[PDB]
């Protein structure tokens, strides 16, 4: 869909 | 028609919807035509990659240069997706996840840029996503309460009782808390900050948990106005969709409202040091094994700008020659020295920053040996300068890149925009990174002209570079406890400064936010697809199975693999004694690394890297589709090679099966100590998985077996072996496993290749099968139709279990598993819809939005296990309570028909995801699912109705109706400890 949550470091 | 062909018809200077074609370049090695455009009015840059690929991708990139560790570009990235002018409704992003058939939808924040990519195969869905992304990034409603939810906020423990104490909450606040649960990530962060201490690279772009609450709403709005102007943007598209449609949409919706500015966002060049530096930092203790060999040390070198593409490409190759594989100088010097357990974090070439950097070092060393390591690094550099590299390793590396270039992925557009982002961010030419044929050619020429080319390069950047950084890290047993202490002070400092008027507003605003998260709102301003837009049937996958040598089935699948061959083999574990089962993952991880025949592990590694793309073995538990207590246990051998090196690959497999070297004991300890180290470091990032696997161990035989193979039991076991003073008794177990595994008694194989290559493969594979030996412990064995032999445990009784792993974490990982029904049961489809339904409309709201946890939802596996989970959760008990309230919500039926349709869209976006030529059709090869079974299951997902959702929620998810399993990774919880129904490990 995809990769629901959003990153990063 | 075709896509790369049509792009070549573009003339330089062509004006298209506010854009001008500046360059058109054909990159035949990637089957694409690159097109550079510039927006006339804004100066915005555009890169279009035209290729006959239906999985089209869009991305927009902003240069974001923070000057503090507030995490403001990260929180902004979260907040711009919380509402826009054209779509003022709450949370357009998460809502569109269930209103689209996308293949990808996310956002990322690097150190100096923010990236918003999405991909889909539906052209109408592309336009819809394109309008929402453009409006979100350029015209966000930056409402104060959306900032309070995604960033950080002050809130009462009960938002309705203003007599309860105020606490910190926020999604990013907990996202970054859990991000720095990883010690490697702590080390990585400090490395970059100390090595590049002049500008934006000196800060924590993602957010330092202690500096996040220093961020105001105004700073967030100012930061957006400064950095999210199209003049500071890079636009990117990839695929077969008409470029004109994209430009017309981008220009008329967003870019037209702006005029050219000169962005104050340039990252200056790091001024090189005259003298090296040393720094010492601290980290968290170990999860959860042993206590003096726990120091991490590294040495880092500053490299030139990545905008110098060939020199960057050169130094990247040079970096692989130096650290990759057991034939690399630093491997023989540091790893095989027995001083540490593995390489330090971020080893090799790091090209995310403007100036790239190289790092090498060890972790798991005693602090007294720090100078020893540094001397080795010093000595190794001297030797490489004097001796250089062997030609066959240079050939091996170039062969690997050739494979990476020819291989066919499903997310090609995503890799490309990620691969060019850093170079593009600093005004480099992203197209020059694409012409790999040229860089390979020039690299070869640069070697043929100067035999000491690489030796002078190492000399320049390692022996003469005064810009060296030595960084060492030792853990602190109270690290996270100390962090909480300072956090408690900053909290009190913030509460003390509150005026009575301030305190009333926080109460009221907090109550308003809670209201926003609860009140069911309208999302009709959002574009959406319908269930009618989902294809009713799947494209048939064509196979032919041939019994060979003399009854081993081999599955052949003709695919456009672009001159690549993919070989897989599955050997059952039914003859294997149960005593040796926990040692099979270990066995598989060393099988192809210990040497074969006349090849020592060094020589063997050279062949594998020169002839194949990799050969691996891994243990698998494949659940049956019609019986919860039936499964297939075995090892999957996987390998890959170019068309021309096919016989070498199968010859390698033959020698590994017939003469593996289980006598290399010294290298064996190295691999074990390395695998154990890697497994322990990866627990936090996959904490919910380790939680889910433990929770489901007592529900299914397969679940029980999966815990043995990849659970905390496997992590703990590996750690014990790495602590063994006498490794021989483990080493003797491998020949015993070899005699049950490496033969042709219980085997089936698969081959994926081009139709032109297929007959050649049929020979090499058949020759391989004849060269391995020929001629079960458990009741019973079932034959299931061309025949798979599965283990059945019909007396398996599921048993309830709750487990709390005491980890020194600042965040938690929760998993609850429920034993339901398998794939072929008609209720399974209902459960599949229900899982995403509960996630989209309940658990996401409770666990993430209200709680502040980074991730939380429900999924249903092939094995019929319904799992509820939370990821980086500040809560534990409240999370479990939300699990119970979710099923009660599911039983209430208080959800609409539109919610069911959105759940269906979300489900089909996952199962109809694109399959790489190398993976068709693994579903048949692994799980034994025909096209018939999938269509039947696909039409069941279509027939799922509201009454079936109520029936199935009451039938399986209710308390006492089915068997549950619980597991928690996180710090001590007094409430859990006083519960006798919980086990502490
Ligand atoms: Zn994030």
């Amino acid at each position: 869909q995809k990769l629901v949550f959003f990153a990063e470091d | 028609a075709a896509a790369c062909e049509r792009a070549l018809q573009y003339k330089l200077g062509d004006k298209i919807h506010g854009f001008t074609v500046n360059q058109v370049t054909s990159v035949p090695e990637l089957f694409l035509t690159a097109v550079k455009l510039t927006h006339d009015d804004t100066g915005a840059r555009y890169l279009h990659l035209a290729r006959e690929d239906t999985n089209n991708l869009f991305s927009v990139q902003f240069r974001t240069t923070p000057m503090d560790s507030t995490g403001v570009p990260h929180i902004l990235q979260h907040t711009v997706l919380c509402g826009s002018q054209k779509y003022p409704c709450r949370d357009p992003f998460f809502k569109m996840l269930n209103r689209s058939l996308s293949t990808f939808m996310n956002a990322f924040t690097a150190s100096d840029y923010t990236l918003y990519p999405f991909s889909t195969q539906n052209p109408k869905d592309f336009q819809n996503l394109l309008s929402v992304y453009l409006d979100a990034t350029f015209f966000p409603c930056l409402r104060e309460l959306d900032f309070w939810q995604e960033g950080w906020r002050l809130e009462h423990e009960n938002p309705s009782d203003p007599q309860t104490p105020l606490v910190f909450k926020g999604v990013v606040f907990n996202e970054m808390k859990g991000a720095f649960t990883d010690n490697e990530r702590i080390f990585s962060q400090h490395l970059q900050n100390r090595l590049l201490p002049d500008h934006t690279y000196s800060v924590v772009s993602g957010g330092d948990p202690l500096c996040i609450p220093e961020l105001t709403w105004e700073q967030l709005k100012q930061f957006h106005a400064t950095h999210y102007h199209p003049s500071n943007a890079r636009f990117f598209t990839y695929g077969n969709f008409p470029l004109e449609q994209h430009l017309k949409q981008i220009h008329e919706e967003a870019l037209s409202k702006f005029q050219k500015i000169e962005p104050s966002t340039v990252v200056p060049a790091q001024t090189p040091w005259d003298k090296p530096r040393e720094f010492q930092i601290t980290c968290g203790p170990d999860s959860f094994a042993t206590p003096s060999k726990q120091t991490t040390v590294s040495v880092s070198f500053l490299l030139p700008d990545i905008t110098d593409t060939f020199e960057a490409f050169t130094l990247s190759l040079l970096s692989s020659l130096l650290t990759s594989g057991p034939n690399s100088p630093f491997y023989k010097a540091l790893i095989e020295s027995g001083l540490g357990t593995d390489f330090s974090p971020d080893v090799g070439y790091n090209g995310y920053t403007r100036e790239a950097y190289f790092s090498v070092g060890l972790q798991g060393i005693v602090e007294k040996d720090i100078e020893t390591v540094r001397s080795l690094i010093d000595r190794t550099i001297d030797e490489v300068v004097e001796k250089g590299f062997e030609d066959d390793r240079i050939e091996a590396l170039l062969h690997k890149i050739e494979i990476q270039m020819k291989h066919q992925s499903t997310s090609f557009g995503l890799m490309l925009t990620s691969y060019i982002a850093s170079c593009w961010n600093h005004d480099g030419d992203p197209v020059e990174l694409l012409k790999l044929g040229n860089q390979l050619a020039k690299f070869r020429q640069c070697l043929q002209e100067n035999p000491k080319f690489l030796q002078e390069k190492v000399k320049q950047y390692f022996k003469n570079n005064q810009h060296k950084l030595t960084l060492s890290m030792r853990p602190d047993d109270k690290y996270h406890e100390k962090q909480a202490q300072v956090e408690a002070t900053k909290l009190k400092q913030k509460v003390e400064a509150l005026s009575p008027g301030d305190r009333q507003q926080i109460y009221e605003k907090g109550l308003e936010l809670r209201s926003q998260q609860s009140k069911p709102q309208d999302a009709s301003c959002l574009p959406a697809l319908k269930v009618s837009d989902i294809e009713p049937t799947i494209p048939v996958t064509e196979l032919d199975v041939v019994l060979t040598a003399g009854d081993i089935p081999v599955q052949y699948c003709a695919q456009p693999t672009n001159g690549m061959v993919y070989f897989r083999a599955f050997s059952s574990l039914n003859t294997l004694p149960e005593e040796l089962r926990p040692y099979v993952p270990l066995f598989c991880s060393v099988l192809t690394k210990l040497g074969c025949g006349l090849l020592d592990y060094r020589e063997q590694a050279q062949q594998i890297e020169l002839k194949t793309g990799g050969m691996s073995a891994s243990p698998h538990v494949l659940p049956d589709d019609s019986h919860m207590d039936t499964y297939e246990q075995g090892v999957l051998f996987s390998s890959l090679c170019l068309d021309r090196n096919l016989p070498d690959m199968m010859q390698l497999w033959s020698e590994i099966f017939n003469n593996p070297c289980f006598e290399e004991e010294e290298h064996f300890k190295v691999l074990v100590k390395m695998t154990a180290q890697e497994l322990a470091n990866g627990i936090p990032d996959s904490g919910h998985l380790y939680a889910s696997i433990r929770a489901g161990r007592t529900l299914t035989p397969a679940g029980d077996l999966q815990e043995t193979f990849s659970g905390m039991d496997q992590v703990r076991l590996m750690k014990r072996i790495a602590e063994m003073t006498d490794i021989k008794p483990i080493l003797r177990k491998l020949p015993r496993i070899k005699k049950h595994l490496l033969n042709g008694d219980n085997m089936r194989c698969s081959v994926n290749a081009t139709p032109q290559q297929m007959p050649q493969t049929e020979k090499a594979v058949e020759d391989f099968l004849r060269s391995i030996g020929r001629s079960p412990v458990r009741p019973h064995t079932v034959e299931k139709p061309v025949i798979r032999k599965l283990v059945m445990e019909p007396t398996f009784k599921p048993w309830q279990m709750k487990t709390h792993f005491l980890m020194p974490f600042p965040v938690n990982y929760v998993g609850e598993c429920i034993r339901t029904v398998p794939y072929t049961d008609p209720d399974h489809a209902s459960l599949k819809i229900l899982a995403r339904l509960m996630t989209a409309k309940f658990l996401h709201t409770e666990i993430r939005e209200k709680g502040g946890a980074y991730g939380g939802g429900a999924k249903l596996s092939h094995n019929g296990i319904f799992t509820l989970y939370s990821y980086r959760d500040p809560n534990t008990i409240e999370t479990l309570q939300s699990f119970g309230k979710a099923v009660d919500w599911a039983k209430s039926g208080k959800f609409t028909q539109q919610d069911i349709d959105e759940a269906k869209l979300s489900v089909f976006s996952t199962v109809d995801a694109p399959v790489a030529p190398s993976d068709k059709g693994m579903d048949h090869f692994l799980y034994g699912l025909s096209d018939e079974m999938k269509q039947a299951h696909r039409e069941q997902l279509f027939a799922v109705s509201h009454d079936k959702l109520l029936a199935v929620s009451d039938r399986y998810l209710g308390t006492g109706k089915s068997t549950h399993g619980l597991a928690i990774l996180g710090p001590e919880n007094p409430k859990i400890a006083k519960d006798p129904s919980w086990i502490i490990r």
